[PDB]
């Protein structure tokens, strides 16, 4: 968010409109890895083995 | 005896009380306590997330006020 | 009866159903349930990989649009 804010304050305005799809998909991609992902060693059970 | 007054309390006790409360709230509406799933908390967190999302937008606007100052009567 | 209506469900119940769906699907085409290997998964995943590649290419195209646009004449 800081980089986007930094670029908007600089006046490039390149992320305006449709250009916003890049930060957006990146933000979503990070979200998938942090909230879901997979269980640790004490979670030996998983779809491929169950 | 009987726990009267405002004595100090252990963190272990805090979750204990809050747990008995949630279980009791369920009985009044669902009349059962098996609680295979606990919707009470799930439903509550969604509200906290909405308020949180609203505060983030306000910080954005407040931040915008420092990037490009202007004014309105207030 | 039991099982009817829109009652709640859990994550262990979701995989359980998808397992039964995959197992019964091949029983219609291969007439054996041994399922030594699961080709349906692979065949399905292959489509998803195809879809992912298409999205990656058009985002690559969108990336091209900002680096060298049409308006740079003279």
């Amino acid at each position: 968010g800081g980089m986007v804010a930094m670029v908007f304050a600089s006046g490039s305005h390149v992320f305006g409109g449709i250009g916003s799809i890049f930060p957006l998909f990146m933000m979503v991609g990070i979200m998938m890895m942090m909230f879901r992902g997979m269980g640790g060693g004490q979670q030996q059970m998983s779809r491929p083995k169950l | 005896g009987s726990g009267y007054g405002l004595g100090l309390s252990t963190r272990t006790q805090v979750t204990g009380y809050q747990f008995l409360a949630r279980r009791t709230a369920m009985a009044l509406t669902r009349w059962r306590v098996r609680m295979e799933i606990e919707p009470g908390r799930r439903q509550t967190l969604a509200v906290v997330a909405s308020v949180s999302a609203a505060l983030v937008i306000c910080l954005g606007a407040l931040l915008w006020s420092f990037i490009s100052p202007s004014g309105q009567l207030n």
